[PDB]
């Protein structure tokens, strides 16, 4: 059963990670930040939290809503690499797959810079540090993809994921790069679905199939709406961008690819209750964030499951996104939407 | 230093324990020679142990001067 | 009329302070010099930034940051930091002194801000020079290498790290499609980076090719990786020519760096001798405002209002010191102090000396005691090392512990001044715990009669062998008398020796835990009679007493009675006590072998009495609550109390068998260690026999001092601790008390 | 796979061997009755005493690293729990004590018997009983030890969340401990009427 063999390898991990969640902020703690006046009062209050002295090195003028997002994120990443260090075996695989989705973003981000002729330093600062690999800045060399592939990206673990991508043009531009980026997630989210079904045991298996199904469904919806900006795209092409694991597959991914307008999308999502009313009312992106937290809140009801590492990151990322929103509103003195923060804990 | 204190306290009680032992073999104390598997001749073993204690006594006085300086 | 606070916690009082706003800053220094007062937080609902002294605290928080910056640059260099008088302020004995001014503190601000502007510039004028330096040395080192390096623009050349030397080489194999011509040369001494702050091994590479398009991609790949490309002319004239220009500028550059680097360090020697006296005088200005931030601030009047706990004995000294403070000032102030009586939980405080402190620091780990209850620290002075010595139980290994600690006791003045590690603290913090674990182990070993696995032969023996026997004939001994003190030495070497000792040490262990448990259960009573809780006596004490005494006292009375009967002479058969205890539950009224008359008529009564005490323990106290949802909370706490108390009387009594087990194990390892090592040498003679006795004794003595004292001592010591935290203290120790952490200044190590 | 293939290649030899003897009129040759009679009752009695204290130590040592590995992780942020959650390590150790009380009781019943009266009604009875009683106490305390470790790894995590919740989960941890005490009782009832070897 669950707890009989889990603790041999991952007992210490589970305890630290469930201590990292108790430092997640509550609704009462977000209010105390809300009624602050300046950023010097926003610093004193997070000292009372589990953030502590993450800004002790910093003076009055040096405070910005940019420098706060940097040191709140950098505290998540040291905690991640600490846990990934202590891990071994399947748990070390699981924690490497989580990082393969952050370097896909950085591949697409270095390349678009070269098309606009910018310096790597100016770009590397805008790169996410969990998606780092040794030959990342070497992608600044060439624009042809097959050049970039053979010389650099073969050694990477991204090599299997470029099969369906050798249709690029001799010249390379924004809308071509985005199509590449979406083919990778299609192959990444299908390899990391089968990996869980084979090696990762229950009940974490049941929970990660769900959490990865939401990541798939969320993309298939955005990729369709972005296409409405475009002039026209063949239907069989979009079929090569939409993954094949969620609730939408197979019935609705058919009717999404063949959606010419917003109404044609609602005709496709109406036959699924989980996603029925997002388009109908309110901001779309907030509806997903509120459903991500609810699924992660339910992963912590379990025990002896390695899915809490996924749940923990996504929770604390949204924590960071709320801090910055509150911080901008304070400096800019706009306080109409300061209560926009998303919290389930 | 500790390289010298070690053989000083060690060889301190080697002089003491081995001498108390040799006294008993010599006097043929029951616990040391009473069983058959114990040695047959008491004082012969004491003669061998009186000398062994002197060897520890030399290490004691030598290392005493070493630490004393 | 000063009280002692070891059997029970000290009595405390709650006091109120009417401080004017003028002398608030000055009074707080004096209260910190005492170290007697523990302040409550009155402004507990106010948010952290809405508090009033927050602006004064940021001026001082910024200063501490600026000082952390200074201590970093120091440690970045080999400078040592000056250490001033840690006693010039106080000696820790509650003495008075006058505090700094408000203008001195405002000078630390502008000074510290003024120093940050200079050092931050002097460091960057230094680092930028070192970058120019490292670039040229690499440009110089490469030129030293000969022409073979340039044998096989024609070529590309530079410097790179050893770690990125294979990654670069693979890629260039892929670009050029095999037509690769690559040479690399190493460097042995690492290179210190100034931004990355690391020492780095490096190499120097070179690449050959003729295509113009192909070089510009080689130059980007090498620069995408951290590599610094350099120009080198192919002639052996253009190399020495450039080399002279470089070795010239480098000689120039040594002087330019040498001047600025020294102008930098000169400023630090000023800082390094007036730093640890500024840092202290700032953290103490912090400390008082936080105290003053716990206080309410009247806007109608400058009176500050505060609250604190103080020991009732230490009150007349408080009134005294403040009377002295007002004297030098010359102000007329009304009575600052008013004693306040209100329902709160005061803090718990026990006065400890050097002898009681280590025993008290053991119980405080498990929990802080409730206000005015029996302390678990007085019994622990004796019962902790005596349980150790039942297990340990040897005159040799105990005499060694006694010396090891008696060196720490006599040199304590020398040791306390000098600085200590982390292991050597606890050996010093418990230097009196180890003294008593040694003395008692010489008593218990004498009774067991074991000295380094052997026996003493002090008295006459109560056993006698036959007048005549022969070799190999199993012989039995006949009784004469009783041995006065300890186990008789006739058992030593005997075939049936464990059958006697195992039976003996079990019955010791069962009797010595029953006394340890009951004595700690009469501390519940002593509390209930001090807080006037009559119902808990009739509810909890009297029923639980009858439960276990009727079961586990009947066992202990029968062990003492069976030992006191001559069964063989009388002709009756001795009964087994394990079966007698089982059958009384399973099959009352039945006996197989009798221990005393009317055995069955008394057993069934004791069974009757225990079963009555279960529901009387279950029901009596909640009914009193109802008679006077909350009634449920009084029940479920009372229904769990019994199912534990009854089970735990069976699992605690069984736990005390570790007294027997760790004793038996310690004894056998000692004999096996003697029988393998020293017993062998005695069977040799000559010079070769003399040498083995010298070699084998040392290995006996070393394994003895390590395996049988340190490894076994630390095991048994922690099992003795368990029997206190889990078995004894469960009977009476409530816990969840508030500690006593007064406000007092101390030296902060930085 | 390989390990599962052998389980199915054993089952197929026991069947082909049973039917060889049966169809040939030799099914009586596979006689379990003689094996129970002719085997020595000291074998059965010395396995049970070993499999009691052995299988009880497996369970105790098991629960100590489920409860111990979570406390130490939880104790990083809440170091105050390692002495409050210590009670879970105590109910896991105590099932080993139960397996050592038995072995004290049963060792008394190990006596030498004459060669003529070795395979008697009473000495066979006494070997069968100390075998299944040892199995009973050992295999039952193996289960009570693993269970209490799972229960007590949660109570460490809940206590680090909030001090109040620790008390509420102990009730689950007490009921689990009853399993080891019942096993001890059942074993003593089996070996109650068993008599030492004559
Ligand atoms: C396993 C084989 C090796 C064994 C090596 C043993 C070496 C000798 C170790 C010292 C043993 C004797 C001292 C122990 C009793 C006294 C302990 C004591 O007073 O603890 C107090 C302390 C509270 O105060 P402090 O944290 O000290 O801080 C304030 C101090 N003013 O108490 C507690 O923490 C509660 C628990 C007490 C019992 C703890 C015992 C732990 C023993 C660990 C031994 C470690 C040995 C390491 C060997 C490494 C060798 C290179
Ligand atoms: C078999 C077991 C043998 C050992 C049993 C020993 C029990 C001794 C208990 C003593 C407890 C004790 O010290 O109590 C102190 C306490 C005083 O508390 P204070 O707060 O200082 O009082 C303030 C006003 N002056 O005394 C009491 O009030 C209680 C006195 C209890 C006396 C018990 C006498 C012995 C009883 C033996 C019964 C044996 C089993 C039947
Ligand atoms: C101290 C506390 C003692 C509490 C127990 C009292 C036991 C009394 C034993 C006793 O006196 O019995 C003697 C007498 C025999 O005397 P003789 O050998 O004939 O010689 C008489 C002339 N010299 O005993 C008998 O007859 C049979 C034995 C009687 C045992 C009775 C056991 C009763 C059990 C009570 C259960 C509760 C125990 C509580 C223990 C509390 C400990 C402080
Ligand atoms: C179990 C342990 C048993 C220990 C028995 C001896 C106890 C008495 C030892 C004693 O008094 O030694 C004092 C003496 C003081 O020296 P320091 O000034 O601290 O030297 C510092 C060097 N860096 O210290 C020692 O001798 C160190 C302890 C040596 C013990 C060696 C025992 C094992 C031998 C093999
Ligand atoms: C239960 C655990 C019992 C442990 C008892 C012994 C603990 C001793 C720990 C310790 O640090 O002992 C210090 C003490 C020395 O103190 P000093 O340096 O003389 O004091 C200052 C002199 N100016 O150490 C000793 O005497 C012996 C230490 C043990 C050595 C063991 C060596 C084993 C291998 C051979
Ligand atoms: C006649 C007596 C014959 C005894 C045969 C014993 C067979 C042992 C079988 C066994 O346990 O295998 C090891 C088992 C197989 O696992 P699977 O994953 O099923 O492997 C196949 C995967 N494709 O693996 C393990 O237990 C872990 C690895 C170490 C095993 C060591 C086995 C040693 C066996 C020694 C036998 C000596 C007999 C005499
Ligand atoms: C007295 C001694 C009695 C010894 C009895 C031994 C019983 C062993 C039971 C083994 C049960 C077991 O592992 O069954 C495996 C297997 C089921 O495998 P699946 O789960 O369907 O495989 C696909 C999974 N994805 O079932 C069987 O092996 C059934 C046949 C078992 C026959 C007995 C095997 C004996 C092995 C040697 C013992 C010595
Ligand atoms: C290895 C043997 C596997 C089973 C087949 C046995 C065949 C056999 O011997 O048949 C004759 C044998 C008589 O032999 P005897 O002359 O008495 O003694 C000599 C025995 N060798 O017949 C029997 O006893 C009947 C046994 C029936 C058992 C079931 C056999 C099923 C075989 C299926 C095999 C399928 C292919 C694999
Ligand atoms: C399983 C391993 C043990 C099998 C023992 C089988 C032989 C045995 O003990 O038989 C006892 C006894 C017969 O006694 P005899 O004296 O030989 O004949 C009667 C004379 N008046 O057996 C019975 O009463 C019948 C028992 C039959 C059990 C089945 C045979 C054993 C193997 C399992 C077979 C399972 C079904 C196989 C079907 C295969 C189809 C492909
Ligand atoms: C190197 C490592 C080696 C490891 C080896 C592993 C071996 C595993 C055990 C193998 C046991 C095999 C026994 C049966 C062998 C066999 O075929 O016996 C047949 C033989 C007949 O021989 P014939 O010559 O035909 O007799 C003629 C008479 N006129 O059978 C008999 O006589 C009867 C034998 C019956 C044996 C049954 C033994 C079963 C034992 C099981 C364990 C005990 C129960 C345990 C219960 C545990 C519950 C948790
Ligand atoms: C699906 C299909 C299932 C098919 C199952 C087939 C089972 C076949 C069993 C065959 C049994 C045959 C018994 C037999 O005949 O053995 C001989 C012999 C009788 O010999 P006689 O006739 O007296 O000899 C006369 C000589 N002149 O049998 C007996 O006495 C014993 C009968 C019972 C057999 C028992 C078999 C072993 C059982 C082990 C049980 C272990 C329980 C384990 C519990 C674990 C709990 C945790
Ligand atoms: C605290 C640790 C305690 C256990 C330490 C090991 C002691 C082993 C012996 C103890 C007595 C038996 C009690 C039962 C133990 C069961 C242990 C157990 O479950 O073993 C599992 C373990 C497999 O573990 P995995 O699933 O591969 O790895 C963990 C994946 N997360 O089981 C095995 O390896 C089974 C091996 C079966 C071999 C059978 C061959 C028998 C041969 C007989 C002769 C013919």
């Amino acid at each position: 059963m669950e707890g009989v063999y889990f603790n041999i390898d991952n007992g210490f991990i589970e305890g630290v990670v469930r201590g990292y969640r108790n430092g997640l902020l509550s609704n009462n703690q977000y209010i105390n930040l809300t009624q602050c006046d300046t950023l010097e009062d926003l610093k004193l209050q997070l000292s009372s939290t589990d953030y502590g002295n993450f800004l002790s090195s910093v003076s009055s003028e040096s405070l910005t809503t940019s420098l706060i997002q940097e040191y709140a994120s950098s505290k998540l990443y040291h905690e991640f690499n600490y846990i990934r260090d202590q891990s071994s075996g399947s748990t070390r695989k699981f924690m490497d797959y989580i990082t393969y989705g952050y370097m896909i973003d950085n591949v697409a981000l270095m390349i678009t810079g070269t098309i606009h002729d910018r310096d790597k330093g100016e770009i590397l600062q805008r790169c996410h540090p969990l998606g780092w690999f040794d030959t990342l800045p070497t992608l600044s060399v060439a624009t042809d993809l097959e050049s970039l592939y053979e010389t650099v990206l073969v050694d990477t673990p991204l090599a299997p994921y470029f099969k369906n991508c050798f249709d690029t043009a001799e010249e390379l531009d924004d809308m071509n790069i985005e199509i590449i980026r979406n083919k990778l997630y299609k192959a990444y989210l299908e390899d990391f679905y089968n990996f869980v079904t084979e090696e990762i045991p229950e009940p974490a298996k049941e929970c990660m199939q769900t959490l990865l199904g939401f990541e798939a469904d969320r993309r298939s919806i955005n990729i369709a709406l972005n296409s409405l900006q475009s002039s026209d795209i063949d239907p069989d092409l979009k079929s090569d961008l939409l993954p094949n694991i969620g609730k939408l597959y197979p019935l609705a991914t058919f009717h999404l690819a063949q959606a010419q307008d917003f109404e044609g999308v609602r005709a496709a999502l109406a036959n699924v209750y989980e996603y029925r009313g997002f388009l109908e009312t309110g901001n779309l992106e907030d509806h997903f964030y509120q459903l991500e937290m609810e699924l992660c809140r339910d992963a912590f009801t379990q025990q002896f499951a390695i899915s809490t590492v996924w749940a923990w990151m996504k929770s604390k990322e949204q924590e960071v996104r709320n801090i910055t929103w509150i911080a901008e509103c304070i400096a800019q003195n706009q306080r109409e939407r300061i209560n926009n923060y998303i919290s389930v804990y | 230093t500790g390289k010298a204190w070690c053989c000083t306290v060690l060889s301190a009680f080697g002089v003491v324990i081995l001498s108390v032992i040799a006294h008993l073999f010599n006097t043929n104390h029951e616990s040391f020679v009473g069983s058959i598997n114990d040695p047959e001749d008491g004082p012969a073993v004491a003669h061998t142990v009186y000398l062994a204690a002197l060897v520890y006594l030399v290490f004691f006085v030598f290392c005493g001067f070493q630490v004393y300086l | 009329e000063k009280e002692e606070a070891i059997f029970r916690s000290a009595e405390m009082a709650l006091v109120q302070f009417y401080i004017p706003q003028e002398i608030s800053r000055d009074s707080a220094y004096t209260l910190g010099q005492l170290g007697l007062v523990q302040f409550r937080d009155l402004n507990s609902k106010v948010r952290a930034f809405q508090r009033t002294f927050v602006n004064e605290i940021r001026r001082l928080d910024n200063v501490e940051r600026q000082y952390r910056y200074f201590y970093s640059l120091l440690k970045k260099h080999d400078i040592k930091l000056y250490e001033g008088d840690t006693d010039k302020y106080l000696d820790g004995s509650g003495e008075l002194y006058v505090p700094p001014s408000g203008s001195v503190i405002d000078d630390y601000v502008r000074n510290a801000s003024y120093l940050e502007e200079r050092l931050i510039q002097m460091e960057d004028a230094t680092d930028q020079i070192e970058v120019q330096k490292n670039d040229l040395e690499q440009y110089r080192f490469i030129l030293q290498s000969g022409d073979e390096f340039f044998l096989k623009v024609n070529y590309v050349t530079g410097v790179i790290a050893r770690d990125k030397v294979a990654t670069l080489e693979q890629i260039l194999w892929r670009v050029l499609r095999g037509n690769l011509f690559f040479k690399t040369v190493e460097i042995e001494q690492p290179v210190y980076d100034v931004k990355t702050r690391e020492y780095k091994h490096k190499n120097a590479f070179i690449v050959f090719s003729h295509g113009d398009l192909i070089i510009k991609r080689i130059r980007k790949i090498a620069e995408s990786l951290d590599a610094n490309l350099y120009d080198v002319d192919s002639s052996n004239e253009g190399r020495s020519q450039q080399l002279a220009k470089v070795n010239k500028n480098l000689s120039d550059l040594y002087t330019v760096l040498k001047t600025t680097s020294t102008t930098l360090e000169s400023e630090l020697y000023a800082i390094a001798k007036e730093l640890d006296s500024w840092f202290q005088d700032v953290t103490r200005e912090k400390a008082i405002f936080e105290i003053l931030n716990k206080s309410n601030y009247d806007t109608n009047r400058k009176i500050l209002i505060a609250e604190g706990w103080i020991p009732r004995d230490e009150l007349a000294t408080l009134q005294a010191r403040l009377g002295e403070m007002i004297a030098r000032l010359g102000i007329d102030v009304p009575s600052i102090i008013q004693v306040l009586d209100t329902n709160h939980t005061p803090p718990t405080f026990h006065r400890t000396n050097k002898f009681t402190a280590g025993f008290q620091s053991i119980c405080d780990c498990y929990g802080i005691a409730q206000y005015r209850e029996i302390n678990a620290g007085l019994p622990t002075i004796v019962t902790f090392p005596f349980m150790f010595a039942i297990m340990f139980g040897d005159m040799g290994h105990g005499f060694l512990m006694t010396l090891a600690a008696l060196s720490l006791v006599l040199n304590e003045k020398k040791i306390n001044k000098m600085k200590r590690g982390e292991i050597f603290d606890m050996a010093f913090t418990g230097r009196y715990i180890i003294l008593l674990m040694g003395v008692f182990s010489m008593y218990t070993g004498f009774l067991y009669n074991d000295i380094f696995s052997k026996t003493m032969t002090i008295f006459k023996s109560g056993w006698k062998w036959p007048d005549h026997w022969k070799k190999g004939e199993s012989i039995t001994a006949t009784s004469v008398g009783t041995y006065p003190i300890g186990l008789d030495w006739a058992w030593h070497g005997t075939e049936n020796a464990l059958l006697f000792s195992n039976s003996y040490k079990m019955k010791l262990s069962i009797l010595m835990g029953f006394i340890h448990m009951t004595y700690s259960y009469f501390f519940s009573l002593a509390n209930h009679l001090y807080f006037n809780s009559m119902i808990d006596i009739i509810g909890n004490f009297i029923p639980g007493l009858l439960f276990m005494q009727g079961i586990f006292g009947y066992l202990s009375v029968c062990i003492v009675y069976k030992w006191a009967v001559d069964w063989v002479k009388d002709g009756k058969p001795a009964p087994g006590l394990l079966n007698m205890l089982i059958n009384m539950f399973l099959s009352p009224g039945t006996i197989d072998d009798e221990l005393y008359p009317h055995q069955a008529k008394v057993q069934v009564f004791l069974l009757l009495m225990a079963l009555v005490c279960i529901p009387w323990l279950l029901l009596v106290k909640p009914l009193h609550f109802k008679f006077t949802e909350d009634f449920g909370d009084i029940m479920i706490h009372q229904v769990i109390h019994t199912i534990e108390f009854c089970l735990n009387c069976v699992s605690h009594t069984a736990s005390y068998l570790r007294l027997w087990a760790l004793s038996l194990a310690h004894a056998q390892l000692s004999s096996v260690l003697w029988t393998m090592t020293i017993q062998i040498a005695f069977g040799f003679r000559g010079f070769v026999g003399v040498f083995m006795t010298v070699a084998l004794f040392a290995m006996w003595f070393a394994l003895t001092c390590a395996v049988l004292v340190l490894m076994e001592g630390t095991s048994a010591m922690l099992h003795s601790l368990r029997l206190h935290w889990v078995e004894s203290m469960s009977k009476f120790f409530v816990g969840e008390g508030l500690p006593y952490e007064p406000f007092a200044f101390e030296y902060k190590d930085m | 796979s390989f390990s599962h293939f052998l389980y199915y290649l054993v089952l197929i030899v026991v069947i082909v061997y049973g039917l060889y003897k049966l169809f040939t009129g030799h099914g009586s040759d596979i006689n379990f009755g003689k094996f129970l009679l002719r085997t020595s009752p000291y074998m059965w009695a010395n396995l049970g005493i070993a499999l009691c204290v052995g299988l009880s130590v497996v369970g105790a040592a098991w629960g100590i690293f489920i409860t111990g590995s979570s406390m130490i992780g939880a104790g990083v942020r809440a170091p105050r729990i390692t002495t409050k959650n210590l009670i879970s390590i105590i109910f896991c150790e105590v099932v080993a004590i139960y397996g050592l009380i038995i072995a004290i009781v049963f060792s008394s019943k190990l006596t030498v018997a004459t060669a003529e009266n070795m395979y008697s009604k009473s000495n066979l009875y006494t070997g069968y009983s100390l075998f299944w009683a040892g199995i009973t106490v050992g295999a039952s305390n193996l289960i009570c030890g693993i269970a209490v470790g799972i229960t007590g790894a949660t109570a460490a995590i809940s206590d680090a969340a909030d001090s109040a919740l620790f008390v509420k989960i102990l009730v689950i941890e007490i009921f689990g401990s009853i399993l080891g005490l019942l096993g001890l009782i059942v074993g003593l009832l089996m070996a109650g009427k068993a008599s030492e070897f004559q």
